């Protein structure tokens, strides 16, 4: 097809109609030039095609989809290769329902516990997130299906989201919240992205020229096109010029604007041709590339279903080897949760489910008839009040029982789009029931099914605590597996989880004053932020627990040391000490060793999962290059290497570090230092002409070791007009400007 | 410097971490400052002015697909007023709130 | 109990002929680890300005005067002549700056001192915002403003900016203001205030001197 | 001093070690303190007393007499916050910045 | 307003603040800029401090030496940013009033 002979024959309104949906969830059709019309539909882990309904927000029921995990629980599987299938089955399944492009994935960084969304984002990390989110779209795409790479800029609180202003400094909006963006566009190629309903630093998502423009297609070369969030536009025309193709959902004032603006001057029409060209490239691709007939086996997908969960839950505590259950004696199952599962979350993520597990019945398959399962209720979902009559028949129950396992978590109704939660605290009358239970059997086994991070005052009575997160349609076989060891735990929390709220580096600033937000903690988000503080948390980014355990060996690197252009190559080795086949995540973290900047003490750069039987050993490869030791450097507008050691660390979590080694990266990039009217008398020992005039000063200054320590701070910290000052008359300004040329020449 | 109508706990301790006596007392201020509206004032805001809450009925239900209860309401309340241009069914124009802006600002 | 201190200091100084005895200083204590902790009063900026002002009281109560000392955030040592001080408006009114107006406004010390640091890219001693604007007009301090010791970046913006007396003795800088006034940059006039500044407090201090002073070092020990 | 920043909050070693050896033979331990500014205190469970005395200047001889015998009634209270390790207090992050550039970016969070 | 070749009371007009900037400038309120006499300017950095925009012809050392006298501190940025403002009006102003296809008679301008 020739695109460009296409445009040619375009009146001027057919082009700018283009710029705008035809409804809630399609494009504009141009019959009299066979331009076709295709579908977008949400769903970063599930589809939701709403039949006949204009809903943006999740609020009306649509066609019965498979619903998938979470994000949380998803990126705890640190498993890069797991979500690329899923992305396939999605990709399947959008085929089969005539799907053009799917609405996610979601990346933005998990900045606040508190977040609304955190349960459909992956991660607090900028390079865990990238990958989840490249591979993601990467299983998709391969099935000829497009994706919207979500919420671009730093959506990272859900209060008056549409007015906030986001005010984030250059090096941190760079090194952190766009750097989750930015692999995953470059890598996966995502074929739109969609832009947020805030402003970034005072400019709204949707017309930042620097953002889409600068940013997104100049520097990172994104190919195809940018559609807004649903109503996030503020002007179209000004979209437009900023880099906006694609305004959802329909609003026909804007095509009048887009309209005048050419008429009179004001928009250049070759600036809406390339627009038209960027659209209709990736509307006949999805043409194209649809397989009609397309069809998808339900009965399977709920196989995937399971199977992504499993690697889905994080094991958090395990003591005196609780788990795996034994099949045999009774097993008391307690907690409304187990029979009203909570397994995904609420807003336009939400999906109708083509099946649905029952919990107890689960349990009750896995334990054989060696083994009873019991269920009593305990508490009320509906409810943060006790109730005598549950409480006592719940108890009667745990007593008659060698172990009981406790389902709780937080009720449908604290997670969603459009707020935030509140506080960081479970329903209190299930606190209640998990300690009085604990009263009276010991051996309590507690589930928790949660899209984000609580407060665990009780931990102390639970022997056991399985992270479910919102584990979706198949959670039930997902969590007997995991609890009878027919699968093997495998997973490590990809968010922090502090002792109580107040602890994390959001809370000075967070929601802010009124539509103003200040990112004032910088650099220091997650873990970055309560390693550098020694705030110890209640379990750290990347813990997780297994049925089996696991030596580290022989951390090697092939070369020692390496230009800021070259790259690296890191091998350590693996073994399974255990009596049980597990999969084990490697985590590999950089240590800048000195730097002049502010930077966190470690930073993610590399991760594996490797499955192994008893006794086998491997060997994991990661690869470091110039991204793996630079920050981000505004006056250069680029990325720097400052030529030093940087310490290689092998761990198990982000606490627990097992293997390190040290090598040299040294920068290609020489600075030319230029000197002025305060610089340091210690700035001269840079260049040999600037330690000559040292020498003969630092006596031109005419004032026992009891006071040798700030004389010498005294002399090497005064700036060259200072020296004025401490002369006696010997050294002026015109002298200083004489020694300013010699410097400078 | 600036006071906000409230109350305000006067508190009597031994350290900063020990309080052993307080009391609450209500301060006034005398300042009143104008609001003015703009095209990404909210819905909620509005209700700062007669005039405000008198367009602020059936607005919202312009919204046409006024459990879910707590996030709809969360919805209608943010919405700046040039959002509702995008939900309101064609119903709601530039022009329409350029009229409304006037209104409220005299 | 700071108001005794101060008298006898007071006593001291006009036994051995001192004029103006530079302190007390009120820096806000932002971190542990600075040097000057020591001898300033306090990380609140309510405790600071009292024990600050009543300082001041005692001292000058014998008629000597005083420099309250260090007007801005000099909050660390490290690079302190070239470091930028980078706060914003409501932290530096709410909390530096009111560790020092309660002092000026009860106090009336007749000097202040300015640091050595910048405050939001502009060097204490000529920042005209913060000597004339916050210290001069807001506050209504009557006395004048003396830079710390070499602190001095140019001497003629310092002047337009309200720092009268650069410590310590640079006579370049004379020369300078002379060819400001001649070349029209700097008015005769914004001078001739400033002399009036300076010679108000320094007739001050002589008027106020008790020739012959003496005082009992023994009870000063007891003090 | 004057002119450099403490580089940690640390007291002696030969000291600490001193104090918790002579505390293992003698229980009954009184720990006075002579320091201008804050100081962490791993050992503090072994001394049953601790008295702060800052600076006390010229005769700080007789008053810290008076204190311990109660000729004086202690009534000090500190104008400072104790943190337990350095990297409690709020400047933590930005401190002493990058070169000449230092940005107060706790805000309102000073101290207590 | 074009400056001369020669100095007034022992300092060159293409440097001398108090007749470009105080007389000029300040007590007359001239609102374009100073050029220079052709190859009049003495010191482009002291020049440009005492109110000349422009030197003519080109000399492409002065650049080097506005560049250095910023990045050394010795020139405020400000002072050049007035003065491309002032420069960038002229120019703007001649090209907005230039009309394209102008032509004239000979013979009349030799009548007049």
């Amino acid at each position: 097809r020739d695109l460009k002979a296409l445009i040619s024959q375009m009146t001027l309104e057919e082009k700018a109609s283009l710029c705008t949906g035809r409804d809630t969830w399609h494009t504009q059709p141009i019959e009299r030039l066979g331009i076709p019309s295709v579908m977008m539909t949400d769903g970063p882990h599930g589809l939701r095609k709403q039949k006949a309904a204009s809903d943006h927000l999740g609020l009306f029921d649509s066609v019965p989809s498979t619903c998938f995990p979470s994000a949380v629980g998803v990126a705890s599987s640190w498993n890069r290769d797991l979500i690329e299938r899923m992305g396939q089955a999605l990709g399947k399944e959008c085929q089969a329902e005539n799907v053009a492009v799917l609405l996610g994935p979601g990346a933005n960084i998990k900045r606040s516990p508190l977040c609304g969304r955190n349960f459909e984002y992956f991660s607090e990390d900028p390079y865990l997130s990238s990958e989840m989110a490249a591979h993601h779209i990467m299983g998709v795409q391969s099935q000829g299906v497009g994706t919207s790479l979500k919420h671009f800029a730093a959506n990272n609180q859900e209060y008056r989201r549409m007015t906030s202003d986001s005010v984030v400094n250059e090096r941190t909006l760079r090194e952190i919240y766009l750097t989750s963006f930015e692999g995953a566009v470059k890598k996966a190629r995502p074929w739109t992205v969609m832009c947020s309903y805030n402003k970034v630093n005072g400019e709204y998502a949707a017309e930042n020229e620097r953002l889409l423009t600068g940013i997104l297609k100049q520097e990172w070369g994104h190919e195809g096109f940018v559609v807004s969030d649903w109503g996030a536009v503020n002007d179209r025309v000004k979209s437009l010029a900023a880099g906006l193709e694609l305004e959802m959902p329909h609003e026909g004032a804007g095509t009048k604007q887009i309209i005048e603006a050419v008429e009179s001057g004001q928009l250049a029409e070759e600036k809406l041709d390339l627009a038209v060209e960027r659209l209709l490239t990736v509307i006949f691709r999805s043409v194209d590339q649809h397989k009609e007939g397309a069809v998808y086996d339900p009965e399977a997908h709920h196989k995937l279903a399971r199977e992504i969960a499993a690697e889905s839950m994080v094991l958090l505590k395990n003591e005196d080897r609780i788990l795996p259950l034994k099949r045999e004696g009774t097993i008391a199952v307690i907690g409304e949760l187990a029979k009203v599962p909570r397994y995904q979350g609420s807003g336009s993520s939400q999906i109708k489910p083509t099946r649905l597990d029952d919990i107890v019945f689960e349990l009750a398959a896995s334990a054989g008839e060696h083994a009873r399962v019991t269920y009593t209720q305990g508490y009320d979902l509906k409810s943060d009040d006790i109730n005598a009559v549950l409480t006592e028949e719940a108890l009667q129950a745990a007593k008659e029982a060698s172990v009981a396992v406790l389902f709780a978590g937080l009720p449908k109704r604290y997670e969603s789009e459009g707020f935030d939660r509140k506080h960081m605290r479970m329903p209190d009358n299930q606190i209640a029931l998990i300690e009085a239970v604990a009263a009276v059997q010991p051996n309590l086994v507690v589930v928790l099914c949660n899209g984000a991070p609580i407060e665990m005052p009780w931990l102390p009575q639970a022997k056991a605590v399985l992270e479910a997160y919102l584990g979706g349609q198949a959670l039930g076989g997902a969590i007997a597996d995991l609890l009878f060891g027919d699968a093997n735990p495998s997973g490590k929390l990809a968010e922090t989880f502090p002792v109580q709220l107040s602890d994390n580096p959001s809370f000075l600033n967070f929601p802010g004053e009124g539509d103003r937000v200040e990112y004032r903690e910088g650099l220091f988000v997650g873990y970055r932020y309560y390693d550098k503080k020694q705030l110890r948390p209640l379990f750290p980014f990347g813990h997780g627990l297994s049925y089996t355990t696991f030596a580290y060996s022989n951390l090697s690197v092939d070369k020692k040391e390496i230009l800021d252009t070259e790259t690296l190559k890191v091998c350590v080795n693996v073994k399974n000490t255990g009596e049980r086949a597990g999969k084990e995540i490697v985590q590999l973290y950089v240590r800048d060793v000195e730097s002049s900047v502010i930077r966190p003490l470690k930073e993610l750069k590399g991760f594996d999962k490797v499955f192994l039987a008893p006794g086998e050993e491997k060997t994991l490869t990661f690869e470091l290059g110039k991204r793996s030791f630079a920050y981000y450097d505004p006056s250069i507008k680029d990325w720097m290497v400052e030529t030093g050691a940087f310490e290689i660390l092998i761990g198990r979590s982000s606490q627990d570090i097992v293997l390190a080694e040290t090598v040299m990266v040294r920068s290609t990039v020489s600075r030319k230092i230029v000197y002025h009217r305060n610089s340091t008398v210690a700035d001269l020992m840079l260049t040999e002409k600037g330690a000559a005039f040292a020498q003969k000063l630092r006596g031109m200054i005419p004032f026992g070791e009891e006071y040798a320590e700030m004389l010498e701070a005294f002399k090497e910290s005064v700036p060259l007009r200072g020296l004025i000052s401490f002369s006696a008359g010997r050294f002026t300004e015109e002298d200083l400007s004489k020694l300013l040329e010699y410097l400078n020449g | 410097w600036m006071v906000e109508t409230g109350a305000f706990e006067i508190l009597i301790g031994r350290s900063s971490q020990d309080i052993v006596l307080a009391e609450t007392v209500m301060v006034r201020s005398t300042v009143s400052r104008k609001i003015v509206y703009h095209r990404n004032s909210t819905v909620a805001d509005l209700m700062l002015t007669e005039k405000g809450a008198a367009f602020a009925q059936k607005l919202r239900g312009m919204i046409p697909f006024g459990e879910y209860a707590e996030m709809l309401e969360a919805f209608k309340e943010s919405v700046p007023l040039r959002g509702l241009i995008s939900f309101s069914a064609g119903r709601f124009t530039e022009e329409d709130l350029s009229k409304l802006l006037e209104y409220l600002n005299g």
